[PDB]
């Protein structure tokens, strides 16, 4: 039966089996395999698995002891391809209209539409935006507009840290990079984010060999995998920051990144709907005007919203009050606001 | 099989013999680096906002 | 006077060394954190690094819910505003 | 003895090591090419005035005996800078300088030739020319006419060729360079662009 | 002339015309002067170097070039 | 299972370790092999292989007792590589059409004339410029050839694979008539002898020394023309700034006015436009730009043409698309808001 001829290929594997990259196919059935470290007799192949799946040079299931190639490789799974690769698509497609309502737009449109209906450019032969950068002041929505889009999703989302691909070995940067680009391209058509990475211009590591001539080496394998050749077809990717200044302009040049988008802190048209909606979950003593908050505090984030208005239960709930005064409204904004420069020093502005 | 926990493998023909139930890294080094005890509130003294 | 709930690992001390030099993402404190969920983490261009990591967790993706990271500086703060 | 110790070199090809330094309390230190190091207070099959710290050897895989000295230290780069070729420039090809070309003969040509025609004076040799002006007016044909129509070994040298990432001594091109052109270059040498290096 | 030995010379060529008129040349110049005489002789298709093709060569290109006449008039 | 029982019959055939060839001895085969990283070797051959073809820069099969020698093969085989628009930048295809063109088609302008053939040009300019167009643009002529090597390529950890890749190539093009083979980031690959008595990247050094080998000098070109970009003709090579090799140095920065209004034709017939409009004006729009970034303006009035249901594109969807890209994308959205001028 087929359980006894499989018994017999499952006894030429023998038990220590181990996993070679091959260099070239030697194309009469016996060939000759790297290790790690390559030690490369003229081995033969278990002619029961397909040879002819492989390209040369591509990885297989060998011996210790004969080193003969037995089985075909499955994937490559490191660290990262856990955190490459999103499992679900998280949570937080919006809590609150009211945030930009302006780069919502842009991202929607730019993004969204033509992935979702990629039947536009027929229409008009246009080729669809590769890169854009995300950018701004700290916290203002960036890595929850990715957050967003992860949720509101129609593909692969893959979510990536720009300071995963720093290691002390040589090469395994590039490495990443091409286990990266292979996540990126063997899902489908999948959203990659990648996010800080103005941090890696002017940064230098522990773990690490010579620090000038490391991650030059890896950011020109990202230089040459992500925007050189290998088709881009539809894979999205869409890279984030908050500075601007250590960018090498040879990424930012365009084909390979073409919007470029800023963030500015919200004006008070939409800030009422997230003072509101952060304390949309809250009793609170409706007499109180929010527009004071509103107006007063002309650069906000809206982590400066969540805190005031988390603030000002801490302090009504400080007391077990459940609804809150304006007072608890003014000890949150000069309890989350500090050193307000306004006078003492110079306050010449006066 | 749990994904990443490690396991004791003999060295006989690298046989995947037992499973290790463990922590994986620096842990004791820098896990459990804390100061442990001390003293009360008593010699702290004014800022107690 | 917590019981469990204060592991001060004092997050600065080797910070060439105990910070990224093998622990890259340092979040293997935050394995500790987590599988110590009573836990309370302190500390003292790998601090920008590892300071993005902790935005990385700490920005809204958290397990045993705060624990409670802290800093302590002084006298001017002008380390990297983000 | 010599059919064994013919064996020992033919056991298996018999590992090519560097010997680190050489005592005689004789005595060698062995680096193996696994840069593992072997201490041996006997050394073997050579003698220590054969050898020197720094040679390529042939070591025993199981007695880790120093067996043979290699005939394969070529050194990578200055072998490389001799130039083999001597492309021909005879001096019709200097127009304008010819009276640098005398006192450039009187300098370094008669040197190689007749030392009995500083000698038999008794002073001294010259030591070292410097060639300088714009750098069209022709510093490569005392290069190549000295290479071709003076015969000995033509040896090279560039300014950017001491100048490596790569740091620890400046030592070793250099001091393999001249004791490597002690013996097969002993006449010769044109350093090139020395103003980019003299700083 | 030791560059124009090997090539194809007429013997329309006054070497006192052509160094003469040449105002501060190096030998690198002096090559570079009659190696793009080849160039410019090589442009048309000439069967031999041509006392012309020296003579634009003596102004490959003016140098640095730009040559505006602003200002100059 | 296919071929199960002669697989039983196999496992008392295995032999032959990888075992790069070193050198040789003298008088005798008597060769010299590392192997990858254990150990360099003094070895002997089995004795029934060939002892001539055991020559220097080759693997051979190697014996796990002794060492023996068995046979080799060549490393790197088979696989290795997988214009209507003649005409950007203007004077630039003109000394590529001189300096390409003429080997190629007459050895009566040059041996009439007594001059060697111009084999190779050091172009230099700004990335994102048109390299691959001119060097793409001259395999309209040559035939149909082609090849594409970046020189980051090359970054490897064995000792010269990269030079074993030079083999590759100079033993690749020969083969086939009239090949293009483009080279890129020639700083990498080196021109100056960097070197201190330490001993670390020289896989470059070498495989620079064998590119000046195979290059020009030993058995030259032919119908094979190459061509390296470069931003600088600074950390070059003298014995290839040798001038037989390396003589044109075309250069080439922007277009005018109006080789813009040619990309503004070469862009504008590839997507949906109105052919009722004009780009001189855009030209005037347009001081210092790539031809890339004139796509950049072309697609941004195809998102114009997104947002209103445009495929005729108006004049006015390049107004706000040069708008955007030159002024409401130049740092923020505010370069002007002053008249002070008209
Ligand atoms: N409805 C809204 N309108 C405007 N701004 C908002 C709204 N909701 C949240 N924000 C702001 O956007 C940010 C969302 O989190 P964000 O990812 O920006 O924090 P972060 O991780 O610090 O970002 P970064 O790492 O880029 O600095 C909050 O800091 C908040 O101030
Ligand atoms: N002078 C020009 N004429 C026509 N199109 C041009 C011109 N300059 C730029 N372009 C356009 O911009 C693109 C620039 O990309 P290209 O294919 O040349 O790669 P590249 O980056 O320019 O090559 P390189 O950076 O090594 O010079 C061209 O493909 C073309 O669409």
């Amino acid at each position: 039966k087929q359980e006894e001829e499989r018994s017999k290929v499952d006894d030429l594997r023998g038990t220590p089996m181990s996993v070679g990259t091959l260099e070239e196919i030697i194309d009469d059935n016996h060939a000759i395999v790297s290790t790690s470290v390559g030690s490369e007799h003229y081995v033969s192949i278990l002619s029961f698995v397909d040879k002819d799946l492989l390209e040369p040079g591509c990885s297989v299931l060998l011996n210790h002891k004969v080193h003969a190639v037995i089985g075909v490789l499955m994937d490559d799974t490191d660290p990262l391809v856990t955190v490459m690769k999103v499992e679900k698509a998280p949570q937080e497609t919006y809590a609150d209209i009211g945030g930009l309502d302006n780069q919502i737009q842009e991202i929607k449109e730019s993004v969204e539409l033509p992935l979702t209906h990629p039947e536009y450019y027929e229409e008009m032969g246009i080729k669809p935006p590769k890169g854009v950068i995300l950018y701004g002041p700290p916290g203002t929505g960036k890595t929850l507009l990715a957050k967003a889009v992860a949720n509101q999703t129609s593909a692969t989302f893959l979510r990536v840290v720009g300071s995963e691909l720093i290691q002390k070995y040589l090469g395994d940067g590039p490495k990443l990079v091409r286990e990266l680009f292979r996540v990126a391209e063997e899902h489908a058509p999948s959203i990659v984010f990648i996010d800080e990475i103005d941090a890696i211009g002017t940064k230098r590591y522990d773990s690490n060999s010579g620090g000038e001539r490391e991650i030059q080496r890896t950011m020109l394998e990202l230089l040459n995998q992500l925007d050189g050749f290998d088709s881009r077809g539809d894979v999205k990717v869409i890279m984030a920051t908050n500075r601007i200044e250590t960018l090498d302009p040879a990424l930012i040049r365009p084909g390979r990144i073409d919007r470029k988008i800023e963030f500015p802190l919200p004006d008070e048209k939409t800030k009422k709907r997230i003072f509101q909606i952060h304390t949309s979950r809250m009793t609170l003593a409706d007499d109180v005007t929010l527009d004071d908050l509103i107006m007063a505090k002309d650069d906000l984030s809206g982590a400066d919203i969540k805190a005031i208005c988390t603030e000002a239960g801490l302090m009504a709930l400080r007391e077990r009050r459940m609804k809150v005064t304006n007072e608890d409204f003014k000890k949150s904004k000069e309890n989350v606001l500090y050193k307000k420069q306004e006078g003492t020093p110079e306050g010449l502005y006066l | 099989v749990t994904p990443n926990c490690r396991v004791a493998l003999r060295n006989d023909s690298y046989t995947l013999h037992k499973i290790l139930p463990n922590k994986v890294d620096p842990l004791v080094s820098l896990m459990m680096v804390e100061k442990v005890p001390d003293s009360t509130y008593e010699m702290i003294g004014g800022l107690d906002k | 006077h917590t019981d469990c709930t204060f592991i001060r690992v004092s997050g600065s001390e080797l910070v060439q060394k105990f910070i990224g030099e093998g622990a890259r993402m340092v979040r293997e404190l935050f394995v500790m954190a987590r599988e110590h969920a009573p836990s309370i983490i302190f500390m003292d261009s790998e601090v920008q690094r590892t300071m993005l990591e902790l935005l990385n967790q700490l920005d809204g993706f958290e397990a045993t819910k705060n624990i409670k990271v802290i800093m302590a500086t002084n006298r001017i703060d002008i380390l990297d505003s983000a | 003895e010599n059919s064994e110790k013919i064996k020992v070199n033919k056991t298996l090809p018999y590992l090519v090591s560097n010997v680190i330094e050489l005592l005689d309390v004789k005595c060698a230190v062995i680096k193996t090419s696994t840069r593992q190091t072997y201490f041996l207070p006997v050394i073997g099959l050579v003698d220590a005035e054969k050898l020197k710290p720094g040679d390529l050897v042939g070591v025993n895989k199981d007695s880790y005996l120093i067996l043979e000295t290699l005939p394969t230290e070529y050194d990578s780069r200055v072998k490389a800078m001799e130039v083999d070729e001597r492309p021909t420039e005879q001096y019709s090809d200097i127009g304008g300088l010819d009276k640098q070309i005398q006192e450039l003969v009187e300098a370094i040509v008669l040197p190689m030739n007749h030392k009995e025609k500083f000698e038999n004076l008794g002073i001294q040799p010259p030591k070292g020319v410097l060639m300088y002006g714009p750098p069209g007016t022709g510093k490569t044909l005392l290069a190549r006419a000295c290479a071709a129509q003076t015969k000995a070994t033509f040896l090279k040298l560039a300014g950017p060729q001491l100048v490596q990432m790569f740091i620890g001594d400046g030592a070793k091109l250099v001091r393999d360079a001249f004791a490597l052109a002690k013996e097969k270059a002993p006449s010769i040498i044109f350093i090139d662009e020395l103003d980019a290096i003299g700083t | 002339q030791i560059h124009s030995r090997k090539m194809n010379v007429s013997p329309d060529v006054n070497y006192e015309e052509l160094a003469r008129c040449t105002d501060d040349f190096n030998g690198a110049q002096c090559k570079a002067v009659c190696v793009e005489a080849g160039m410019i002789a090589l442009r048309r298709g000439a069967t031999e170097l041509t006392h012309e093709d020296y003579m634009e060569g003596i102004l490959e290109v003016q140098a640095k070039k730009k040559a505006n006449l602003q200002y100059y008039a | 299972a296919a071929d199960k029982q002669t697989l039983q019959s196999e496992q008392p055939l295995q032999v032959a370790r990888c075992t790069k060839i070193i050198n040789a001895d003298s008088e005798d085969p008597k060769y010299i092999i590392n192997v990858k990283q254990f150990a360099k070797f003094v070895v002997d051959l089995s004795d029934q292989v060939a002892p001539t073809d055991i020559e220097e820069g080759m693997r051979v099969g190697v014996d796990r007792n002794k060492y023996q020698i068995h046979i080799p093969l060549p490393p790197k085989i088979d696989p290795t590589v997988t214009y209507s628009d003649v005409g950007g930048c203007k004077e630039q295809i003109e000394k590529l059409r001189e300096v390409v063109e003429t080997p190629l088609l007459h050895p009566e302008r040059f041996v009439n004339l007594g001059i060697e053939p111009p084999k190779g040009v050091l172009l230099f300019g700004p990335p994102g410029t048109g390299k691959t167009l001119c060097a793409r643009a001259v395999a309209n002529r040559t035939d149909a050839c082609f090849i594409r090597v970046i020189g980051s390529e090359l970054v490897q950890k064995y000792v010269g694979e990269g030079a074993r890749m030079v083999r590759e190539l100079f033993e690749m093009a020969r083969t086939k008539k009239a090949c293009l083979i483009f080279f890129d980031e020639i700083d990498a690959i080196g021109g100056a002898r960097f070197d201190d008595g330490a001993g670390g990247d020289n896989e470059v050094q070498r495989t620079m020394l064998e590119l000046i080998n195979q290059l020009d000098g030993f058995d030259p070109r032919g119908n094979i023309k190459v061509l390296m970009a470069t931003n600088r003709p600074d950390t070059l090579d003298p014995a290839l700034m040798r001038p037989g090799r390396l003589d044109r140095k075309i250069e080439f920065s922007l277009p005018d006015l109006e080789g813009r209004t040619h990309i503004f034709k070469i862009h504008a017939r590839s997507m949906s436009v109105e052919r009722d409009i004009r780009f001189e004006l855009l030209a005037r729009l347009c001081p210092n730009s790539t031809g890339a970034e004139i796509r950049s303006v072309c697609t941004e009035a195809g998102m114009f043409a997104i947002r209103a249901r445009r495929k005729i594109a108006t004049e006015k969807d390049f107004l706000e698309a040069v708008n955007k890209v030159i002024k409401s994308y130049a740092k923020f959205s505010a370069t002007p808001r002053y008249m002070t001028y008209n």
